[PDB]
């Protein structure tokens, strides 16, 4: 976390202090034609990365999800919807993993699940060795 | 006891999985408003006898029944014990306030309270309209606009009304 | 009301939208086999994520150095990036499927990508290596073909869509190439 | 299970009080350590699935023998393995659970409570366990404030056990 | 059976007491209701050689193991009247949407059926499909208007969750 | 309160203030017409973010040795700094909007602004050329005339706040000609 | 206590279903009551005070011999009784015209009323000789509306059939 | 049993009043959205056979010690009951929403249920994980955003409604805990 690489050689601080450095006033907007509409100005350090040519900061990373509910024969009820939230992709990949290892995973809508994977198999806590000695 | 955040723990170490990422979004939504919940428990704290004592009088004012001899609250002895759980609820209602949850509103205090009533005999019914003076004592006390500033904090005094309507239901 | 739909994508933030059922009917009389569109997007998300959990960790079963110390699957972040970059593609590729052309693909998604890939270090290659499983995952979906599943379905063909995705995948592979 | 906000609550309540401003300081703390706490738990779900096994393959390439012993005690054989992708995983899941909260909460009732009873009845020593979430302490992935807030709760669960 | 103007009089003949203005009021509300209610029933049945046209048969469209060696819809003898009986069942619902009440299907059809139906080597999933293809083909401003139709689905749905 | 406004800046320090309803018409009553002033600034700020990336863009596609390796827009920590660079510029024009006059943006932006760009080598022929795009985009999204995304606003006219924020980016141009 | 709302559920909990959609139009004939209603009970709070003073003398102009010695009304901590026990019937009426049934009369009031005015030696219908000069004061547009002046008159119905 | 109609007269009778303007104007905006509420009382009824479908085949996936032979759902009688034992507890608050109190609901049943299911011997924490299995069962169903059948009602937000659902099925929750 220290990219000093602007080689920036000091001919810069006669005209632009280093307090007063990428800092721009932003504006805000509570605009939703309501009584507590409110209108604010903040003033914070500008910083931005090289991909917003293209990807900006309001449009990162904000693809069109579709959610259909549909039965079958039931169009009176039937429904699509249409967002683009910022969307996350799944959670991450597991570790290389050798002969197995129990391999891990996890799914489902309310809550992860995740559960452990014998390489398709999926043993999970019911107890192989049962050996008492009588 | 447990709070908003306590919730969501408990409401999936049953279901097993990890805390999922469209749920954590409405409880920052939630930190925003952190600070109108804090003014607003010191609203109610800070005038938290003169909400009783004044809702207390505007009580034996219209129901002279209980301050007459022979009657629930005649002795000083059981109008101190009136004084006293007109109190009670004026804390664990802002207990609820600062938290997120009625449950420790209504495991702590609401949980046999009217069944505590039945068996001692006091009008039941007439608990709640003295709780629904402190109702409209402290609603209306929480939206001035001095100390604070101006905004919108309508959806923080639902919740306000919405545990005080709570003891309302508990104890009839 | 596409131009409803438009100015949901448009807006460059997040917005929930949803049609009712007298719109619906205009959504399905504007766009042809609507019966048979709506269908072949719904097979797609509904299996969306073990769509990218499959196939970019079979980028890394065909490419292991990725996953290496120094390759573009380590520091968990950049593999979860990877994995962020492989569910909006998806996303995207379903609305192209669904408005029925690409050109809200080439401007949102496609435009600069490979100027970007080659600025951030990303192999491009191993890309399109992840993005021809997605054209053989899709085609399998809509097909109803998929080995492990089968959803029920209304009888008839979707080779159309099946082979619409082709030309929608394709031009991933085009941009990134 | 005792969040930050509780113990205001819990410690107003036996001496019969209201909420005073002392207790309302102690969860503007709690709504200050929200935001640098709440990125912790959310994207260590994001990165949990290699945090599983890649900690256990930091545990059998210290200790051979695990994989060697003939013992049901251990991830020998392939039933041992399920187990160790569900034990260790319940010490990856209460440090999300103790980021939500703020507090040392989830896992002080439902894990630490009663534990060397577990621990010496069914050999279950943990030498392995420290090592086992000593690689989840330096190979999550995170910088900054959101480091030390959740490292701050996985040197508890270390201290616990050492 | 129980419309709504025998319901307010038979608990005023179990304790004897007069029309109060509680049963006078519980009478009202039929008449907000029954300008669009008793006009679903004459679509229903102007069209009710179709309707089981269409359904009847869907539920032999989805099951062709109703037709095997010893069942129910077979033969030209048990196929046309298995029509017989599905006809009923458009013509119980035609009596229960001119009354506004649950009367005629307890008290003709509903009543004890699974102790009729468990005797005929009838499953009950037979008589699922046959409303259930009915009940999801209703878009609303053909068939219906929009304050008619609130109440002819809560008719489809009633016999529904009865059965099952 | 436009003070405030101003000592949010002008005492160098990172906070954040508002302005509330009874306080706004305050400020609605001494700014003429703050209905279409407000609705001007709000306009241009919910496309702050499209706004520099279409203006880089279109600087990079016209003048293609700038993205050369030796050219001003090559190595990413230098791509960075020139979107960084057409944010701040954004901004200050549209507290310029908000205020009504160019005085806290000549004093905090323009001034040294011309020679500190030889300084560093930056091509000002490119960088009239870039806030120019700024200057077409800020006339379409006032006047609601921009080509992809309509907003719904009020009806009536605004042709003094589309000549006037045209004004303030020529005080930007002549800064660094 | 008999309400419209007592008269659905305590039916449905004895017929062991759920609430039909022949429960529901007396909901709707409800709320088609409850518009014109209620216009009537706070307009009666606002005379009240003079109501039960106007309809309470009226009795007292109706029979005289009450004022006699050994008699009810004979003196003035007596005849502030009845006016205590006027208002409190004439306080009945507006808990009766929210509830829209006549449960608050048939608890309150009337359930064990003519057993204790025997024995207290009250006449049984000095009480309807006040409230029928509560009936004929009425003109329905004026003090009323036009259709909420019968539904006010309907419990004055009640209550001189429960006392007479 | 009480009514929220009833709940102001008792709470106007002990007080020794009259009926004022005061607390008339909660009653009186009752009655507007009585339609609404009435728009959703009839869909939980008529969905009755899912909910109690996935009332108690849900919560013995979740424990399965119950269909084990000396469980507690183990014999047919039991394995009815609890079928029979669920249908009665939504059948109840049914009733209890459109009175608007949950004193219906306290007298008849909640009123002593968990003094006979200790002597009945079935643990309650597997009979609240049946109870809120129920409860999002209902809370998707007033809002028309359940997924596999979607009904009809009108547009609108019983968000306010919505939460008193959840808000009776808690203490149904409570009432065995
Ligand atoms: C207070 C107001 C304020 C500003 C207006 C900007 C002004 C500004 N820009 C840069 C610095 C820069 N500015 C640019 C921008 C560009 N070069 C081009 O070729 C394009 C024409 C244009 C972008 C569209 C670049 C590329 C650098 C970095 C140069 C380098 O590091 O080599 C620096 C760096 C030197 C230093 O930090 O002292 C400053 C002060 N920053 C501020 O703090
Ligand atoms: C709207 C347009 C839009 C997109 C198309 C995506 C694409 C996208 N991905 C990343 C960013 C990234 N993308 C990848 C993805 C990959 N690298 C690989 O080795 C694999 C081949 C591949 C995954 C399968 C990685 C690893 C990063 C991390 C680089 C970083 O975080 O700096 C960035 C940020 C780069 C920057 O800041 O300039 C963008 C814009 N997101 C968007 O907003
Ligand atoms: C220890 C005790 C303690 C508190 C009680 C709060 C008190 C508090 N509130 C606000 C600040 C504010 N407080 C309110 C609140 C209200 N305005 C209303 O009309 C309602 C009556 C009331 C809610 C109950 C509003 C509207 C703001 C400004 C908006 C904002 O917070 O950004 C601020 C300034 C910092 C900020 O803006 O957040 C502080 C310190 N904080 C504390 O540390
Ligand atoms: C509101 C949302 C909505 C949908 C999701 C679709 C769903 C849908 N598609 C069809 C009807 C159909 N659906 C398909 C589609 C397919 N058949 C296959 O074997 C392929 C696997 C799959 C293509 C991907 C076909 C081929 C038909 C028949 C021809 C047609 O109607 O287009 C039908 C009518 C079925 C019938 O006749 O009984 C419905 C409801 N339509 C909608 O209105
Ligand atoms: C370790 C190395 C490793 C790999 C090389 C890949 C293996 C793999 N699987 C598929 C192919 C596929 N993968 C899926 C995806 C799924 N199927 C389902 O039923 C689920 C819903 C979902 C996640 C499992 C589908 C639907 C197909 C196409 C049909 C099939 O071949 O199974 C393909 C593309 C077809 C091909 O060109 O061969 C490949 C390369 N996965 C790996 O792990
Ligand atoms: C008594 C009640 C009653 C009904 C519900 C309908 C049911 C119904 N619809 C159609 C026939 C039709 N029905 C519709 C309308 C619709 N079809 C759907 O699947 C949608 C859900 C719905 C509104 C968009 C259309 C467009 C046709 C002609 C094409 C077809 O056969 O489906 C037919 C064939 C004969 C005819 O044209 O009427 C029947 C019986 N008719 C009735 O008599
Ligand atoms: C490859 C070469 C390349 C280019 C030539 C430019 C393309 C370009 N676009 C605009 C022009 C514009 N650009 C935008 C910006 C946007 N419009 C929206 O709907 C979004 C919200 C937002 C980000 C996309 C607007 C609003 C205009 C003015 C409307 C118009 O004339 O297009 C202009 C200025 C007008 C002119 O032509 O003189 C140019 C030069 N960008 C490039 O990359
Ligand atoms: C809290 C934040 C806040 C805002 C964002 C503005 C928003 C705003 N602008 C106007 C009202 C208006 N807004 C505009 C502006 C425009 N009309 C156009 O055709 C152009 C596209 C655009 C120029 C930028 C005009 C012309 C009026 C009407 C005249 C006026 O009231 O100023 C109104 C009143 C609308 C009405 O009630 O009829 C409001 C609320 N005001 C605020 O208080
Ligand atoms: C809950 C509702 C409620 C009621 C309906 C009344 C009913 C009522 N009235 C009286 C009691 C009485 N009521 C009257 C009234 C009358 N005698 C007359 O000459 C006239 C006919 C008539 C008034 C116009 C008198 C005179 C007594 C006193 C009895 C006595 O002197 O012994 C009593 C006995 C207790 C007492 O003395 O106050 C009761 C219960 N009170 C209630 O609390
Ligand atoms: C809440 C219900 C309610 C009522 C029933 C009346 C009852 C009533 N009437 C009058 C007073 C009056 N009331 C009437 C009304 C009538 N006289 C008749 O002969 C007709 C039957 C009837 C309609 C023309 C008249 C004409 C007077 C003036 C004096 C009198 O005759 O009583 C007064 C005195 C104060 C006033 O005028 O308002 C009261 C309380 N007022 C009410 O507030
Ligand atoms: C353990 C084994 C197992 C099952 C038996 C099913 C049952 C099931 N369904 C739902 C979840 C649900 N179940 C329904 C009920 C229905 N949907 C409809 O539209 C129909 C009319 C109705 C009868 C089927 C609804 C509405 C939801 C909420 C999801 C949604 O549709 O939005 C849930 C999640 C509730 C929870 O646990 O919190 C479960 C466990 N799924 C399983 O995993
Ligand atoms: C107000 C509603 C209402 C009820 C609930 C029942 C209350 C009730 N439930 C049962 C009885 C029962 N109830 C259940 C149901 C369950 N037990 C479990 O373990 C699960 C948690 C749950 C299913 C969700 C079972 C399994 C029996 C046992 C039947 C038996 O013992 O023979 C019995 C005994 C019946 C008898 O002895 O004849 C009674 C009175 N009656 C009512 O009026
Ligand atoms: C015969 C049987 C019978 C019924 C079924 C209801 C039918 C019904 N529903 C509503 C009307 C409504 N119902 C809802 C309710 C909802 N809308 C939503 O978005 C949610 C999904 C859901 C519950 C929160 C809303 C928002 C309205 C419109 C507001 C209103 O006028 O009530 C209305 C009033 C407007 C109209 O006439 O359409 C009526 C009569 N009443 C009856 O007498
Ligand atoms: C932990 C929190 C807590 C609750 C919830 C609580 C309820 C409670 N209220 C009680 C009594 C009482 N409560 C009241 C109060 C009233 N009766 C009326 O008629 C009025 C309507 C109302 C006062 C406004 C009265 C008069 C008594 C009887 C006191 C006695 O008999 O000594 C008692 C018997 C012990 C006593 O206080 O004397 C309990 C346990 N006590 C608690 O400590």
């Amino acid at each position: 976390t220290v990219d000093k690489e602007a080689p920036r050689p000091e001919l810069y601080n006669k005209y632009f202090s280093a307090d007063r450095l990428h800092k721009a006033p932003e504006i805000l907007f509570e605009y939703n034609k309501t009584k507590y509409d409110r209108v604010g100005v903040r003033y914070t350090e500008v910083t931005s990365k090289a991909s917003e040519r293209f990807f900006p900061k309001s449009r990162m990373n904000r693809a069109p999800v579709i959610e259909i509910s549909y039965r079958e024969g039931a169009v009176s009820t039937a429904s699509v919807s249409l967002s683009m939230p910022e969307i996350s992709g799944p959670p991450a990949l597991p570790f290389p993993v050798p002969k197995g290892d129990v391999t891990t995973t996890m799914v489902t809508d309310p809550t992860t699940g995740r559960l452990k994977l014998e390489f398709k198999v999926d043993g999970a806590a019911v107890s192989a060795y049962s050996d008492p000695r009588a | 006891m447990l709070d908003a955040f306590a919730k969501v723990v408990a409401q999936a170490d049953a279901r097993g999985e990890f805390l999922s990422n469209t749920q954590i979004d409405a409880l920052s939504k939630m930190v925003k408003e952190g600070n109108q919940r804090l003014d607003i428990v010191n609203k109610v704290t800070s005038n938290a006898s003169a909400i009783v004592t004044n809702s207390a009088r505007a009580l034996f004012a219209e129901q002279p029944q209980l301050i007459q001899p022979g009657g629930n609250a005649y002795t000083s002895r059981r109008m101190a014990a009136c004084l006293r759980d007109m109190e009670i609820v004026l804390r664990y209602v802002s207990y609820a306030m600062i938290a997120g949850d009625s449950s420790v509103l209504d495991d702590r205090c609401l949980n046999g309270l009217r069944e505590t009533y039945q068996a001692l005999g006091t009008p039941g019914s007439s608990v709640a309209v003295a709780i629904q003076k402190m109702k409209d004592a402290s609603v209306a006390l929480a939206n001035d606009t001095t100390g604070t500033p101006i905004g919108d904090c309508s959806s923080l005094v639902a919740e306000l009304a919405g545990y005080f309507d709570r003891a309302a239901v508990s104890v009839v | 009301m596409l131009d409803a739909f438009s100015r949901v994508v448009v807006n460059s933030d997040a917005k929930a939208a949803y049609v009712g059922g007298s719109d619906l009917q205009a959504l399905k009389s504007f766009i042809a086999d609507g019966n048979k569109r709506l269908d072949a997007v719904n097979s797609i998300v509904s299996n969306a994520s073990c769509m990218v959990s499959d196939a970019v960790s079979g980028m890394i079963c065909e490419n292991p150095g990725l996953i290496s110390p120094g390759g573009n699957c380590y520091t968990n972040r950049r593999m979860a990036a990877c994995l962020r970059d492989g569910e909006i593609i998806l996303r995207y590729v379903s609305y192209a499927l669904l408005a029925g052309d690409a050109s809200v693909l080439e401007d949102r998604c496609l435009n600069g990508l490979k100027e970007t890939y080659i600025a951030l270090g990303v192999p491009t290659n191993s890309s399109i290596r992840a993005v021809s499983i997605m054209k053989a995952q899709a085609v399998a979906f809509i097909t109803n073909t998929a080995t492990e599943r089968k959803m029920s379905f209304a009888a008839g063909d979707c080779t159309s869509l099946a082979s619409e995705v082709a030309s929608y995948f394709d031009r991933v592979g085009a941009a990134i190439s | 299970m005792k969040t930050p906000i509780t113990e205001a609550i819990a410690t107003a309540d036996n001496q019969g009080r209201f909420l005073s401003n002392t207790e309302l300081q102690a969860v503007n703390g709690r709504y200050q350590r929200a935001t640098a706490s709440l990125t912790a738990a959310k994207a260590l779900t994001g990165s949990a699935q290699r945090l599983i096994t890649g900690a256990a393959q930091a545990v059998y390439n210290k200790f051979p023998y695990t994989t060697q012993m003939p013992g049901p005690a251990y991830a020998s054989s392939a039933i041992g393995k399920a187990k160790c992708a569900r034990d260790i995983g319940y010490y990856l899941r209460m440090v999300t659970y103790c980021l939500v909260v703020g507090g040392t909460g989830p896992m002080d009732e439902y894990l630490v409570a009663g534990l060397e009873e577990i621990n010496r009845s069914f050999d279950l020593s943990p030498s392995w366990y420290i090592e086992a979430l000593q690689y989840i302490k330096n190979s999550h992935g995170l910088s900054g404030q959101v480091a030390n807030e959740a490292n701050a709760y996985i040197d508890y669960a270390i201290n616990t056990l050492s | 059976m129980k419309s709504v103007i025998t319901t307010v009089v038979s608990a005023a003949d179990a304790a004897g007491r007069f029309p109060s203005n509680s049963d006078l009021e519980s009478i009202q509300g039929n008449i907000q209701r029954s300008a669009a209610r008793l006009e679903a029933a004459e679509k229903l049945a102007g069209n009710h050689e179709a309707v089981v046209k269409e359904a009847g048969d869907a539920c032999f469209a989805k099951y062709a193991y109703l037709k095997n060696p010893g069942e129910a819809g077979e033969n030209q003898e048990k196929i046309n009247k298995c029509y017989r009986d599905v006809d009923h069942y458009m013509r119980l619902v035609n009596y229960c949407l001119v009354v506004g009440g649950t009367g005629p299907l307890d008290e003709w059809g509903i009543a004890g059926a699974r102790e009729v139906y468990r005797t005929l080597n009838l499953p009950t999933s037979a008589y699922v499909a046959s409303i259930a293809y009915t009940r999801d083909r209703l878009c609303v401003p053909r068939d219906m208007s929009a304050q008619a139709g609130v109440e002819f689905s809560a008719y489809l749905d009633y016999l529904i969750n009865a059965l099952s």
